């Protein structure tokens, strides 16, 4: 059977194999996809091909290596299929009609497949280009418009010869285009073409083989485009954003404009881009919503993805010696920010939050270009944020939530520039304390900030005991001076500070971590009793577990005696139905990092659970609901589940005390909604012994695995971020000792259940505190089978 | 063996594990657990049938015991104490940047890889004797009667067929037997449940592959089509209907470039005899399957022919033999089927009849396609499109372009036909062109196929087409409708007729047609004209002596019908035909039909009678000429025959809508060569291309005439009034020309209309000081069209002459049609912005500004200023700008004049009205400069001493300060501070209406 | 109401083509009403409801296709108009006048667009000595129309076709009783038609004289006329 193997192959790409065998494999799937006459799972075969020819399989490009390794595919077969979609005379036979999904959906696939195997059409059959156009062209008429155009864009290879180049065919596209008014049914193909072709010429000019038979395609002012060709596409794009809104996926529509820039002859183009931003200016304004606010947003983003796209492909090539003056200069990155900054700032305040998240996400792309301008952006974003935390926006909801998104989509970069980074302690201990219990939304957007600051920063005291220290005296004074400066019109370039004082401010800023976690934990226990739900309960546990991993032993060992402390003495689990998750799990994540903490935490959950049982908890029967007199017993039981699950080998010490307590928990305590809980104890303990998992996630290892203490932005940009001595992960591997307790248990609980149940087969049909007990033992048995699941072998029955 | 490897502890399939005490220990325990769950199941179904809570907890204990083997899949994804890989990826990954991750992320990423290496391990296996026992139990539960039980069991039996091999077989051979039972044990809710099972994604899918068992099953679901009592039978129909839509079979030799398997061809010598052996078994596995369906086919026709009357699920059969006696990839055309499918016309039921046709027409178009493919079933999926009657033509042929043109006008000695949509040509010639042969053959088929078609024409009596069309009319009264499915059936009767099998003679369809033409019944006329369209799709059928009996009947019939006496009900139908027919058949297959609508005894010329009648043609001739657009269009006549002078609108408008179409037919540029073509596009003035569609000189001449014939008649209204206007010839022409322009500016004809604007179309239109009130009468909106022509497909060089037409030095000519050209500009600018050379961008701005000053019309000084802002918005460069500001604020600045004077001036002086209107527009062109430019305060200050004067300029200076104070509203908390000038006060009056004091 | 469209109406006008299925046939000497019953459970009490066939007066009756609780609000007020036209003119209310009286309340919401339109579509069967036997229709549009034979609800477009086919003007009453059942052959989503999925009614030339008896069928009487062909 074909379809099966075609999959086990998919599974095999996960390791490696010879390019000489790809030549083979690809050839199979190129011709396989194009079968006719039977039921075929095409989507699969065109996807094999597309993955075999991947142009970025981990920085490696397999279309290059397959071109170089002698792959050549028949174009007549592909074009011959895509042409069954033309008007075959005698209606009685025409098989394919667009319009009707089932058909258009095949066509869209063939077209995709061809795009994939365009580069393997014989560069050497000189009259393959000209032959194929002279055919499609004669086929073009109003009734074919729809099927011909797309074909050309995905079945004709970008060739370039001495006499007949592909750009030879441009003057004909700007004959159709420029004859109908803006029409997405047409335009989308024109942009896709002159763009994936302009991308091509650029790609080919750099590094590789600057040829393909002709470097006889000159770049200049406006990419490969005439003066009037460029001029036209500009006023057409303006037409789209101001008048006729005719564009889809914009990534494609933007190409031509990006790949027509010439680093050494921009000017005349930037002149054309500026007047396009000055036109578009008013239509972004937060109170001018219309049919356009989508196109302008989806474009201003598609364009700055597709520019940064190019830059990071060239900077990958000037890591190969080849500058090329076609390349984008430090001064392009500058004039790009000049243009789209008011534009991006207006859009991000827009009334639709989705249409804003587009303009707001552009800040990250611009900052990666590390332009000289960088300050202009950090300047806005930080005022907008400091104003918001000072309640200067309290009358306007959007500015508050907006400028917190601006700031989040940009945190990681602030941790770098050695000036801004100072603010980050303050801005964090401010977010934590401003976490609202009534505004579900503000809180979700604050956790966003809090977790982003923790993901790229080590919670560490970086003071060498330097006496001047303190947060005030040394950090606050500076932070206020920077802000005063920034507020009064001045920028950060004009801001002069001593490299001495500014490093006092930074180091002294890393002191507040302790006094601020006492305030985060306090805000967690307040949130245990809120009808926040789901999405946001989780995201909050990410923030508590990320904050832990970015913590040195000094601080963590504090955080631990602070969860421990607050978990016991708290007045915070009242309200009906609580989010235990928000507090039990952050405990488990302490035990992951420090198994030593388990020996005593567990023995305390047990002499506190036996306590609650003995005083009437789960005495009162009910399906459907957890009785509120139980809520405490249920906290301690969830904790015990969540915290065993992460105990691992440290559980070997108090093995016998556990088993004998589990048997106690099932002798006493019957109650169908508590038994779905108590029966999980057995699983969270079998899984923890034999499940093979990670254990260490710390931002920086051991407390000492010194890269030094210029170690902020989490190495996220350093190339040492991934040499093997940094990434020294711990891992729990099940030892012969654990597997052996693992099995002791399995048989001891497995018996316990089967006895207590083979007993109850002296049947009381009434009781109903009988069907409660049989369900109990069948749940304990069940969760005994899971977690303990890693010791079983599918194949055992063959042997 | 093993390629997944996940630290299985007991060694990765070394059977380092089999020699491990700890490993027989472990499975000996899962065995006990398994044998114990069965011990409990039997103990419950015996002691506790009426309990749901128990059985749910057991059914989860089995969803686990069967799945949680290598992995952990229930509990798999509960938020636990690990940071989520998907979350962290969002926080840290920038795109176009390789893994910029912090240490924390790398660590989950790795753990995430281990955990996925575990789930990779295919747990799929062979049923373990005990495992078969428990799967049988899980069925008696998914076969239970309580929804609170059977619904989790079904969901639980699906997680179990994912895990066992050919377990679907175990399931069916338990279902069917215990459904056949639950039927002879009566109305059971166990039938209701078994049907719920059969609708499970995973089962309902494997059903269309069980050729053995679907025999017995369809006959069980049929017996089930009796709501003896429940929702059953509703479910049995949905299911039997779902079934007709699956199944089939593929004989056809995968049209594969043999290069789809070669590259992977092992050295192994003929140890690839195996391949040619598989080829043979997957070829009689197939041929057995194919026979099982024919056995089912015939065993149903049994229960349909022999079962005196079963009622209206008479329908499954027909809905099915059809997707079967016409599938191919085999399928031996049975003649006993074609008989039974037709003898179901005797139930005189609308739905059955609609289907007998839909079926008879496919069951033939299949037998037909065997002859055309010569039994080479493969030849369908080979794009060397066989059919013996298709012919390819070389188009590069030095000479071809004029074969076409002079062969499309040929109706008597026709050489080729393009039924359908004619693509090749139009743009250029050179391609090969698929075409069809004249007096198309019938072709031969073997005897089995022959006696089948005989058994149709021997059944298509004068009486049977009587019964069947009648019905199609009555079911049709509700809807209207046309469906080609109807016409493509009549062409079929025609093939059958004079090819031998029917013998009904065409003179029988001429009555059947003339018959259904009651000038009254709409759904009855629709049947008549559905018939006509068939007689024209029945030239793919011999007899040149019948193709003359039919050309003769048709000129006779179109006479009775269209030659006077025509309701908006007929017109509704025939006009439907005109847009359709020419697209499903080349109309030259008929000498009379087309050469009838073009016989134009219909366009009178003046009104002191009743002129006459209607578009009792025009709109139907047009909708044929629209659908050909290329072919047949020799119309030397029509152009010399058009009117324009016509008194009525319904005609004036229609003569225009027709000319529009007549022009789009001579505008296709179809060139000689692709090469000859691209050399024209290359050498064009605009770095762009050729005007696509270009009106050919001999027509550019016609049109120019109609405009300059109307300029000749400007004496015709030397001084008449609106009432003696609608009656002049000058109006009639003018109205027609207008309706024409309206229809050019719409759609694909725009590129045709442009050359005429500058000299013809815009001088016209502004036929409006040629009377405003004359437009209100014969309701024409010129203003809305002239200006709506500001946007549109203009080309680099055409812009030139258009900006020169506006901004005319002859401007001064018009009067408040001035605020018109000024609004056309405001629109052009928005659609030619970024495309205008700073030269043009100026010729405009110097016109606009020359209007802030034109003595006389106060109306326009204001419309000019409102427009000058549209300019100064895209004008950020600061020296064009700051040099205007100065030009304007020189006519006012300071107290050039003392108080008493400002009052006097503000009311009369135009040079100062302009200066304040202008300087006003500039400020209103920067609506939201987020931090405010200091040239704005200082220049509102110069404007405030003037908005303090009541008069005409001091008024449009209050506009400018209120307009402003308004849009600055939300940014005002802040803008206040850039107004040191206690000329904040100076801005308080400003807005005054009558309601303020 | 964009193009000249009655939106909130089409909403409920097509909510009708979901629930129920009702038929009316006017014979030359009688009238006939009929309906199919909503998705029934085993345990629903068949005989009681008379859920979709309601008596308005001794000489008028309606078939319903729509929301039950919604038609009862209408019928309650129409049974009253009947009696007010009695107490007032001491003659039995004329069918058209009653129909219009409702159609006018339906259209009352089709315009005072501050409250929600009516489910429900009616077939009315009545006799008054001014216009022999009568058959009427009432969509929540507000419109009523004359009918020799009609249908409302699911599978509407279908039955209207069989009806058009087997109907003859000379038809008797028993001939029309069949035509009604016969053509709930097709328009039945339930394969096979039972006496319990049904409700029936007749307005005949009296069981005796020259006058007018009215008759809502009891279940048994249905299984008796079903006997004539349907099921046996």
């Amino acid at each position: 059977n074909v379809n099966h193997w075609t999959n086990e192959l998919k599974n095999c790409l996960h390791f490696d194999f010879p390019v000489a065998l790809r030549k083979s494999l690809a050839t199979v799937y190129y011709y396989l996809s194009l079968v006719q006459g039977q039921k075929v799972y095409r989507q699969m075969h065109v996807d094999m091909f597309e993955r075999l020819v991947s142009l970025d399989d981990d920085r490696t490009q397999f279309t290059e290596l397959l071109q170089k390794q002698g792959l050549l595919l028949d174009h007549q077969i592909m074009l011959n299929f895509l042409c069954e979609f033309l008007p075959y005379p005698d209606p009685d036979y025409a098989r394919y009609e667009l319009s009707s999904k089932e058909d258009l959906q095949l066509f869209r696939l063939l077209l995709k497949h061809a795009h994939n195997a365009k580069p393997f059409f014989d560069k050497s059959k000189e009259s393959l280009l000209v032959d194929t156009m002279n055919f499609l062209l004669s086929s073009l008429a109003p009734s074919t418009m729809m099927a011909v155009m797309p074909i050309v864009t995905s079945v004709v290879p970008y060739h370039y010869h001495i006499h007949s180049k592909i750009i030879d065919y441009f003057p004909f596209c700007y004959s159709i285009w420029s004859s109908v008014s803006a029409n997405v049914a047409i335009d989308t193909h024109m942009y896709d073409f002159v763009g994936s072709i302009s991308k091509d010429v650029h790609n080919k000019i750099l590094s590789s083989e600057h040829e393909k038979d002709v470097v006889g395609v000159e770049f200049g002012e406006f990419g490969i485009f005439t003066d009037d060709q460029m001029t036209f596409m500009f006023n057409r794009l303006q037409g789209h954003l101001r008048t006729d809104g005719q564009i889809h996926s914009y990534s494609r529509t933007v190409k031509p404009f990006v790949y027509a820039i010439n680093g050494s002859k921009k000017d005349r183009f930037f002149e054309k881009l500026v007047s396009l931003a000055k036109a578009i200016e008013t239509f972004i304004h937060p109170s001018n919503n219309g049919f356009w606010t989508k196109p302008n947003a989806k474009f201003v983003h598609a364009f700055i993805k597709s520019y940064h796209g190019r830059v990071k492909y060239e900077e990958d090539i000037c890591a190969r010696g080849v500058t090329n003056g076609i390349c984008l200069t430090s001064f392009c990155h500058e004039e790009i920010v000049e243009i789209f900054l008011n534009i991006i700032s207006l859009g991000s305040q827009n009334k639709n939050p989705d249409i804003a998240n587009y303009y707001i996400s552009c800040f990250a792309y611009l900052l990666e270009l590390d332009p000289s301008n960088a300050y202009l952006i950090y300047d806005k974003i930080l005022i907008d944020l400091y104003d918001t935390l000072a309640d200067q926006f309290i009358n306007s909801r959007h500015r508050i939530i907006s400028s917190l998104k601006q700031f989040t989509r940009v945190i990681r970069f602030i941790v770098m520039d050695k000036l801004y980074r100072v603010h980050i302690t303050n801005v964090l201990s401010m977010l934590v304390s401003k976490l609202d219990m009534n505004d579900t939304n503000l809180t979700s957007n604050l956790i966003n900030g809090i977790v982003s600051i923790a993901a790229f920063i080590p919670i560490q005291d970086l003071t060498g005991e330097d006496d001047y220290i303190s947060f005030e005296s040394d950090t606050l004074p500076l932070v206020q001076q920077h802000f005063y400066h920034i507020k009064c019109g001045e920028s950060s370039k004009t801001f002069r500070v001593d490299d001495e004082l500014l490093n006092n401010a930074f180091k002294a800023s890393t002191t507040v971590f302790q006094s601020m976690l006492k305030v985060y934990v306090e805000k967690i226990f307040q949130l245990v009793d809120v009808d926040l739900e789901d999405s946001l309960v989780t995201k909050i546990n990410q923030t508590t577990m990320i904050l832990q991993e970015s913590m040195d032993d000094k601080i963590f060992n504090y955080f631990a005696s602070l969860l421990n402390r607050n978990f016991w003495s708290n007045d915070s689990f009242k309200e009906k139905d609580p989010n235990y998750e928000l507090v039990t799990i952050p405990l488990a994540a302490l035990v992951r990092r420090n198994n030593g903490l388990s020996k005593e935490l567990v023995r305390t959950l047990l002499f506190h659970i036996k306590e609650q049982i003995k005083r009437g908890a789960g005495s009162v029967r009910s399906t459907s609901e957890i009785q509120q007199r139980d809520v405490k017993l249920v906290l301690y039981l969830t904790a015990l589940n969540d915290v065993l699950r992460n105990c691992h080998e440290s559980l070997l010490e108090y093995s016998d005390e556990l088993i004998t307590f589990m048997k106690y928990l099932y002798d006493n305590v019957t109650n169908p909604p508590l038994d779905v809980i108590t029966s999980i104890v057995i699983h969270s303990a079998l899984a923890t012994l034999c499940t093979t998992e990670i254990t260490d996630c710390r931002l920086f290892p051991e407390d000492s695995k010194i890269p030094e203490k210029d170690r902020w932005g989490g190495l996220q940009f350093d190339p040492r971020r991934f040499d093997k001595q940094h990434l020294s992960f711990q891992w729990h591997v099940p030892s012969s000792d654990e597997i052996t307790l693992s099995i002791s248990i399995l048989e001891s609980l497995s018996e316990y259940c089967i006895n207590n149940v083979e007993e109850l087969m002296k049947a009381p049909r009434h009781d109903s505190e009988y069907g409660d007990m049989i369900q109990k033992y069948v749940l304990v048995m069940t969760h005994t089978l899971s977690g303990s699941s890693l010791l079983f072998d599918p194949d055992f029955n063959k042997y | 063996l093993d390629i997944y490897t996940c630290n299985y502890y007991f060694g990765n399939t070394t059977e380092e594990k089999l020699q491990n005490p700890n490993y027989l220990n472990v499975h000996r325990v899962r065995a006990r657990i398994g044998h114990f769950f069965h011990k409990l199941y039997v103990f419950l179904s015996t002691n506790f049938e009426n309990n749901t809570n128990m059985f749910q907890i057991l059914l989860h204990g089995l969803k686990v015991w069967f799945t949680d083997l290598g992995q952990e899949t229930v509990f798999n994804e509960d938020p636990n104490a690990f940071i989520d890989v998907d979350f962290l990826e969002n926080v840290q990954s920038l795109s176009h940047v390789n893994e910029p991750f912090t240490r924390t992320n790398f660590a989950i990423r790795a753990n995430s890889l281990h955990q996925s290496r575990v789930l990779l391990h295919s747990t799929n296996r062979k049923a373990s004797k005990l495992e078969n026992l428990l799967l049988v139990d899980i069925i008696q539960l998914a076969t239970s009667l309580y929804p609170d039980i059977y619904k989790p069991a079904q969901g639980t039996l699906v997680h179990c067929m994912k895990q066992l091999v050919g377990s679907y077989g175990v399931v069916i051979n338990k279902i069917i037997p215990s459904l056949e039972k639950a039927i002879k044990d009566h109305d059971y809710m166990k039938i209701q449940v078994i049907l719920n099972v059969l609708l499970i994604k995973k089962i309902h899918r494997k059903l269309m592959t069980d050729y053995k068992d679907i025999g017995r099953l369809i006959f069980l679901l049929i017996e089930c089509c009796r709501v003896n009592e429940l929702e059953i039978g509703m479910y049995a129909d949905k299911i039997l209907t779902d079934i007709v839509i699956g199944i089939k079979i593929p004989s056809s030799v995968c049209v594969i470039s043999d290069q789809a398997f070669l590259p992977l061809a092992p050295p192994d010598g003929t140890i690839n005899l195996q391949v040619e052996a598989v080829k043979l078994a997957k070829k009689k596995k197939r041929e057995y399957y194919l026979s099982l369906l024919v056995d089912l086919q015939d065993k149903l026709l049994d229960k349909l022919d022999n079962e005196k009357d079963m009622g209206w699920k008479i329908r499954m059969f027909i809905l099915r033999f059809v997707t079967q006696i016409q599938s191919n990839l085999e399928s031996k055309p049975d003649k006993r089927a074609v008989f039974s499918i037709i003898s179901q016309i005797s139930t005189k039921h609308p739905e059955i009849i609609h289907l007998v046709v839909k079926s008879l027409l496919s069951t033939c178009n299949k037998i037909i396609s065997l002859s055309d493919y010569e039994y080479d079933i493969t030849r369908a999926y080979k794009n060397e499109f066989n059919p013996s009657f298709v012919e390819i033509l070389d188009t590069s042929t030095t000479s071809f372009p004029k074969t076409f043109t002079e062969e499309m006008n040929n109706f008597d000695n026709p050489k080729y036909f393009i039924d359908l949509r004619a693509y090749v040509g139009w743009l250029c010639w050179g391609r090969l062109m698929y075409v069809m042969s004249p007096k198309a053959l019938k072709l031969n088929l073997r005897e089995n196929e022959l006696e089948v078609l005989k058994t149709a024409g021997h059944l298509l009596t004068r009486e049977f087409l009587r019964d069947v069309t009648m019905n199609l009319v009555q079911d049709n009264e509700t809807r209207g409708v046309f469906s080609s499915g109807n016409v493509s059936f009549f062409s079929l009767v025609i093939l059958l007729i004079s090819s031998g099998f029917c013998e009904l003679n065409m003179s029988d369809l001429f009555e059947l047609c003339e018959s259904y033409y009651n000038k009254d019944d709409k759904a009855s006329m629709i049947m008549s004209v559905e018939i006509v369209a068939g007689l024209v799709c029945g030239s793919k059928f011999m007899s040149v002596s019948d193709l003359d009996k039919r050309d003769t009947f048709i000129e006779n019939f179109l006479a009775k019908c269209l030659d006077y006496e025509l309701n908006h009900d007929a017109f509704e139908i025939w006009s439907t035909l005109a847009w359709w027919l020419p697209a499903v058949v080349d109309l030259r297959r008929s000498k009379t039909f087309f050469c009838h609508f073009i016989n134009a005894d219909g366009m009178f010329d003046r009104e002191s009678d009743a002129a006459t009648h209607q578009t009792s043609k025009i709109y139907m001739l047009r909708s044929i000429l629209m659908s050909m657009e290329f072919r047949a269009p020799d119309v030397g006549k029509l152009f010399d025959e058009l009117v324009f002078d016509h008194p009525y609108d319904q005609v004036r408008q229609a003569v225009a809508k027709l000319l529009t179409t007549l022009v789009q037919n001579q505008s296709n540029p179809s060139i000689s060569d692709p090469t000859t073509l691209l050399e024209a596009e290359r050498n064009d003035p605009d770095g762009l291309g050729l005007p696509l569609k270009s009106v050919p000189e001999k027509v550019d001449a016609y049109i120019k005439k109609q405009f300059e014939i109307i300029k000749n008649l400007e004496d015709s209204v030397v001084g008449l009034n609106p009432q003696q206007f609608i009656k002049t010839d000058y109006f009639y022409r003018t109205s027609t020309i207008f309706y024409w322009i309206k229809e050019m500016a719409r759609g694909p004809n725009k590129v045709l209309l442009v050359p005429y604007l500058v000299d013809y179309v815009l001088p016209f239109l502004i036929g409006l000081v040629k009377h405003k009130d004359v437009c209100a009468l014969a309701s024409l909106d010129p203003v809305r069209l002239y200006a709506g022509l500001g946007y549109m497909p203009i080309r680099k060089n055409h812009v030139a002459a258009i900006v020169d037409y506006v901004c005319s030095s002859n401007v001064a000519l018009s009067s408040n049609q001035t605020k018109l050209q000024l609004a056309f500009i405001q629109h052009f600018l928005s659609a030619e912005l970024l495309q205008l050379t700073e030269e043009e961008k100026n010729k405009i701005l110097e016109f606009v500004v020359s209007n802030l000053y034109n003595e006389q019309f106060v109306e326009v000084r204001v419309r000019a200023a409102s427009i000058l802002s549209d300019i100064v918005h895209n004008w950020k460069e600061e020296q064009p700008l700051l040099s205007l500001i100065e030009r304007f604020a020189k006519g006012l600045d300071v107290n050039k004049y003392t108080s008493k004077e400002r009052q006097k001036l503000s009311k009369t002086d135009i040079k100062i009205h302009g200066n304040v209107l202008g300087l006003g527009a500039i400020i209103s062109a920067f609506p939201y400069v987020f931090p405010l430019p200091p040239w704005i305060p200082k220049n509102l200050s110069n404007l405030s001493s003037w908005a303090r004067t009541s008069g005409m300029t001091g008024n449009a200076a209050k506009n400018t300060i209120s307009e402003f104070k308004k849009v600055r509203a939300d940014t005002w908390k802040f803008d206040r501070a850039s107004f040191n000038t206690e000329e904040l006060e100076d801005l308080e009056g400003v807005l005054w209406r009558s309601y303020y004091a | 109401s964009p193009e000249g469209r009655l939106y909130q109406v089409e909403y409920a006008l097509e909510s009708i083509s979901h629930a129920g299925t009702a038929i009316g046939i006017m014979a030359s000497d009688g009238i006939v009403l009929a309906a199919e019953r909503k998705v029934t459970s085993t345990l629903l009490e068949q005989d009681t409801s008379t859920e979709k066939l309601y008596k308005l007066n001794d000489k008028i009756a309606v078939a319903v296709a729509g929301l039950t609780a919604d038609a009862e609000i209408l019928i309650n007020t129409a049974r009253i108009h009947a009696q007010n036209y009695l107490k007032t003119y001491n003659e039995d209310i004329p069918v058209e006048i009653l129909v219009r009286r409702l159609s006018d309340i339906k259209q009352g919401y089709t315009q005072h667009g501050g409250l929600r339109p009516f489910g429900v579509s009616f077939i009315y069967a009545g006799y008054d000595d001014r216009y022999g036997y009568q058959l009427y229709t009432s969509n929540p549009s507000g419109n009523y129309t004359g009918w020799k034979a009609i249908s409302v609800g699911a599978n509407t477009s279908a039955a209207q076709t069989l009806l058009q086919m087997d109907y003859k003007d000379d038809m008797k009453v028993d001939d029309a009783i069949e035509l009604a059942l016969k053509t709930l052959s097709k328009t039945t989503d339930s394969s096979a038609l039972t006496y319990d999925r049904l409700e029936f009614a007749t307005i005949r030339k009296g069981a005796n004289d020259g006058e007018v008896y009215q008759k809502i069928f009891k279940p048994q009487e249905i299984k008796d006329i079903l006997v004539k062909t349907g099921i046996t």
